[PDB]
RNA sequence: CGAGCAGUACAUGCUAAGACUUCACCAGUCAAAGCGAACACUCAAUUGAUCCAAUAACUUGACCAACGGAACAAGUUACCCUAGGGACAGCGCAAUCCUAUUCUAGAGUCCAUAUCAACAAUAGGGUUUACGACCUCGUUGGAUCAGGACAUCCCGAUGGUGCAGCCGCUAUUAAAGGUUCGUUUGUUCAACGAUUAAAGUCCUACGUGAUCUGAGUUCAGACCGGAGUAAUCCAGGUCGGUUUCUAUCUACUUUCAAAUUCCUCCCUGUACGAAAGGACAAGAGAAAUAAGGCCUACUUCACAAAGCGCCUUCCCCCGUAAAUGAUAUCAUCUCAACUUAGUAUACCCACACCCACCCAAGAACAGGGUU
RNA sequence: CUGGUGAUAGCUGGUUGUCCAAGAUAGAAUCUUAGUUCAACUUUAAAUUUGCCCACAGAACCCUCUAAAUCCCCUUGUAAAUUUAACUGUUAGUCCAAAGAGGAACAGCUCUUUGGACACUAGGAAAAAACCUUGUAGAGAGAGUAAAAAAUUUAACACCCAUAGUAGGCCUAAAAGCAGCCACCAAUUAAGAAAGCGUUCAAGCUCAACACAAAAAAUCCCAAACAUAUAACUGAACUCCU
RNA sequence: CCUAUACCUUCUGCAUAAUGAAUUAACUAGAAAUAACUUUGCAAGGAGAGCCAAAGCUAAGACCCCCGAAACCAGACGAGCUAC
């Protein structure tokens, strides 16, 4: 219940999914040492990692092969002057 | 006899009255996908099945991010009634290597790069 | 006709792509309408005008009468007797009629014109020898009439032809 | 009364079946998925020519991690304390 | 619709890269270069393995056409045997057939619509159907007991009629009740005879064979006709001819109890009609059947049972026909408000005498009496 | 009866601990279609390097024209594919969607082709192999969702009036506006040389004119119902959560 | 109260009203070669004559069921029933 409300707000369908009520850890020590995290909580930060690792992957390999496209271009553009240079024309046109 | 569907070019235009409803931007389209499996594949077609596996997504409402790029939209224009897609927005910016374990994947498409779990101060 | 029995998928896709009919927020019926353009004029109707202002003009006198529904033998027997003493039965429509006594001198005939009327003329006031043909039915009413434009009604038309 | 001749579903005669409201909201709103999906894919961040051999260096060394983990298969080491240790099922105290 | 060839060559010689391939294999197909000569034949198919036989070698040999070919073997069985498999009921919006509407051509003197109805169309039902534009052939009556449908054969009510009246015709409504007895004959059905208010159409695993029975499916014998050299065969003709079941379970074992119909008389020889002819409605009296009882007599018979004998038998029906009166100041019976016509009782009831006996009560049990 | 004999049976039936893993539908030949052999598919081991997806480019003229598409296929997304070794097993599959085939057969039957599902899970369509939702497996007295509930009630209606050059000529026993042909004028404020009816034929009439959209079968109908409180909520073995 | 259409076998699909089973105890059904693989020994050699070998050879481990016909043949036994 609810679910179209809460992606409205920017939450997620199922307040299972993320948030305070689930990430958050779910006890500590009387003394008041945190515990140790979750095996859920490390299998989503890695789990969340590995998603952000592949979003720098995928966006630095388009600039890289955007650039690439770029000097290609130029470096072809080039090549064109160089052989004008050359010539000299004579006889009727001179 | 069912074959495979050539989708026209033309359906993948959009049109002026789109970009207002949708909020996109052709002058600078966006640069990542978030693509997630709503429908089930099965009762569907053998080349279909391959397309799921070829842009993992195997596990429904399990979001993934491609390129947007022709190749990559090719094989999304084949099974893009099995999946939903969604541009990649980074209002913080790129993840750094001091922000891979503190990012976080909303439901708006937005990738946060501060994950601290408290309500807002403001 | 829906002979073959449609996929679910498909008859879902039907009932889904139905034609849906803009609904105005007002209904146009409810809203004033516009006026009615206007036409022109009949033209029967102003031949009738030009007949009507003739008949008022020539002659002098006019008797109003209903024109009961009298047989047809009956209506053109006394038409003959009035021709023998040059006395006319016109009729014109009460619609093209009104209006113009609506604009004209004899203005106060207006009531006179409901339902069957029919119009007696001749050139000399013959109302004498008029009301002995009409005594003959006593259910023909004379309304009333207009000798030299002077507005009289079926009593004065007894005391002109005495 | 009220017989279908066959199977319900199947057949020349089959049982009618009619669409209700919330079928056509569902499809609807499957519709209005589909119909978003048509946008994003309309505006490419990169052309063909620019696109291509952007992935090359990276797709070629992820293939030669499938030569290397195939052309490596090979019976295990056999060690010659596993041998001995077998003797321990006899230990016993004095 | 073809093919089981033919014709031109006589280097239609010899060798050899790379490929195709009738979805396997077998088989089949193309081919550069080279030697040797000259200066990969046409043709869609035009074909046959191995073994074996012949021959010095070369090479050749099968309508092996059941054409991946067994070196060489038919018919019949109802005298049949064995191992297995399949099988009234069920699917069928095209064609065809039937029924009811639609169409309004046409019959009916006139006259679409009192009736009837062509080409067709729309619904319901039944049936047929992918190839020899061949011939033939692959469950049903009866007895008993019935259940149900109504698309009604009879009885009832109500419109129309080319309805005077009696009879009829047609349509709406009605399944409470009823729907006979015989002679031949029988893909088991018709014909005929005598009646009846009528001798309904169907469905129910021929409704119903652990209730019964006849025929067929067809048989072990036998002939006649026809077929075959014969064995034997033929939906052909005829004669003869074996299934059984001790009821475990479900269901059921006194709906306690409202009757239908005919004839005669009466009205009446009346209404009607020129007469001939000839009614309703109302009443009465005798009948048959059905249901439920009974033994006074009769009869079969005797402390009794039984019928052939006697007694009793009680509601309505919904189609329509009309008033007042609006939408639509008339009118109009009204899926307008509205008015009228036809729009239940009876039975059963109180219950620790009880051993035992008796009983018109009863399989046991139970029940009534024992004053 | 004994022996050969434990005859043979492509046929029927049966085939005994636990747990996990991979795993379904092209064909050819056959005294063959109840079988077998090969291929395809599947399994295991091994070796090797590309495999799938796919941008252009490219693939016939005819009988005049015409489909969804298919082949090939760099990038790219991906992790498989080929080969070597060793064998076994499976095969008329069924139904649904679509395009067709069978003398030019709308349905149905039979048979091809593409795809899906079923012979594997669960939820929903009433019960439900083939429709829809959904697949990777455990425990929970958590959560968010997917598909997912049939609509429809249909027929009023004109008011008023009509005299006349005439039976317009023709042919017909005579057929007159009204059997038939020709012409289609015309008096009156305004009326068809007649649009329907009824006369052997006439006569009588109305109108034009003038004013004023079905359903019925067999044991017994079949959830109960409800036009009125601001679309959310319910809902899986899918996903999330310990 | 709620939920749940017995098992095996045979077919595309069995709650199937298709096959088998009253139940208990005992008995009752996968036997093997070449090749390949796996693990030792030795090695251009291996093997306790013979045999194989262009890394082979030797040894071991590891794969191939049960019941049921009508029949056919040989040798005996039967006419105390029945046919004559
Ligand atoms: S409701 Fe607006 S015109 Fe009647
Ligand atoms: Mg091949
Ligand atoms: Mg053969
Ligand atoms: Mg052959
Ligand atoms: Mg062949
Ligand atoms: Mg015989
Ligand atoms: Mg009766
Ligand atoms: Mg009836
Ligand atoms: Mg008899
Ligand atoms: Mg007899
Ligand atoms: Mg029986
Ligand atoms: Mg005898
Ligand atoms: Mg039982
Ligand atoms: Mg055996
Ligand atoms: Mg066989
Ligand atoms: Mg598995
Ligand atoms: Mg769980
Ligand atoms: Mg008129
Ligand atoms: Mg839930
Ligand atoms: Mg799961
Ligand atoms: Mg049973
Ligand atoms: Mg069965
Ligand atoms: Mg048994
Ligand atoms: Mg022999
Ligand atoms: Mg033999
Ligand atoms: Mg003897």
């Amino acid at each position: 219940a609810g679910g179209q409300w809460r992606l409205q707000q920017g939450l997620a369908a199922n307040p299972s999914g993320y948030g305070p009520l689930t990430e958050l850890p779910d006890w500590s020590y009387a003394d008041g040492r945190p515990a140790p995290p979750m095996k859920g909580q490390l299998r989503r930060k890695a789990e969340r990692e590995t998603f952000a690792r592949r979003v720098v992957l995928l966006s630095q390999e388009m600039d890289a092969g955007l650039q690439a496209w770029q000097l290609r271009q130029q470096k072809l553009q080039e090549e064109q002057r160089k052989q004008e240079n050359a010539l000299k024309p004579k006889g009727a046109s001179l | 006899k069912f074959t495979r569907s050539r989708i026209p070019e033309k359906v993948f235009q959009a049109s002026p009255e789109d970009h207002e409803k949708y909020g996109g931007d052709p002058q600078n389209p966006h640069k990542l996908h978030i693509v997630t499996r709503i429908k089930s594949t099965r009762r569907r077609p053998y080349w279909e099945k391959d397309i799921i596996k070829m842009l993992g997504l195997e596990k429904a409402h399990t979001p993934q991010v491609h390129k947007n790029i022709p190749s990559v939209n090719a094989k999304l224009k084949v099974v893009k009634h099995l999946i939903r897609i969604k541009p990649l927005k980074l209002p913080q910016g790129l993840p750094a290597e001091e922000n891979m374990s503190n990012t976080c994947l909303k439901s708006t498409g937005e990738l946060v790069v501060q994950w601290h779990l408290k309500p807002v101060e403001q | 006709r829906h002979r073959r029995v449609m996929h679910f998928q498909r008859q879902k896709l039907m009932a889904v792509t139905e034609y849906i009919p803009p609904k105005p927020a007002i209904h146009p019926s409810c809203l004033p309408s516009p006026p009615s353009p206007p036409q022109e004029e009949i033209g029967l109707i102003r031949l009738l005008r030009r007949e009507i202002a003739a008949v008022f003009q020539d002659n002098r006198m006019i008797a109003v009468c209903q024109n009961v529904a009298l047989s047809a033998e009956d209506k053109l027997l006394m038409r003959h007797q009035l021709r023998k003493h040059k006395i006319l039965m016109k009729v014109f429509p009460n619609q093209v009629l009104k209006p113009f006594l609506e604009d004209s001198k004899y203005q106060n005939l207006l009531p006179l014109f409901v339902g069957h009327n029919m119009l007696l003329v001749s050139e000399e006031p013959k109302v004498k020898e008029m009301v002995r043909i009409l005594r003959t039915v006593p259910f023909l009413p004379l309304l009333g009439g207009c000798i030299d434009d002077t507005i009289l009604s079926r009593q004065g038309f007894i005391n002109y032809s005495k | 009364r009220g017989r279908i001749p066959g199977r319900q579903w199947i057949g020349k005669h089959r049982r009618p079946r009619f669409v209700s409201l919330r079928a056509k909201q569902n499809m609807i709103r499957r519709l209005e998925i589909e119909a978003e999906n048509h946008y994003w894919l309309s505006m490419p961040y990169m052309t063909r020519e620019q696109e291509r051999g952007h992935a090359a260096v990276r797709r070629r060394e992820a293939f030669e991690a499938i030569k290397a983990a195939a052309t490596s298969k090979f019976p295990p080491h056999r060690f010659i304390a596993d041998q001995l240790d077998h003797l321990n099922v006899t230990k016993k105290w004095s």
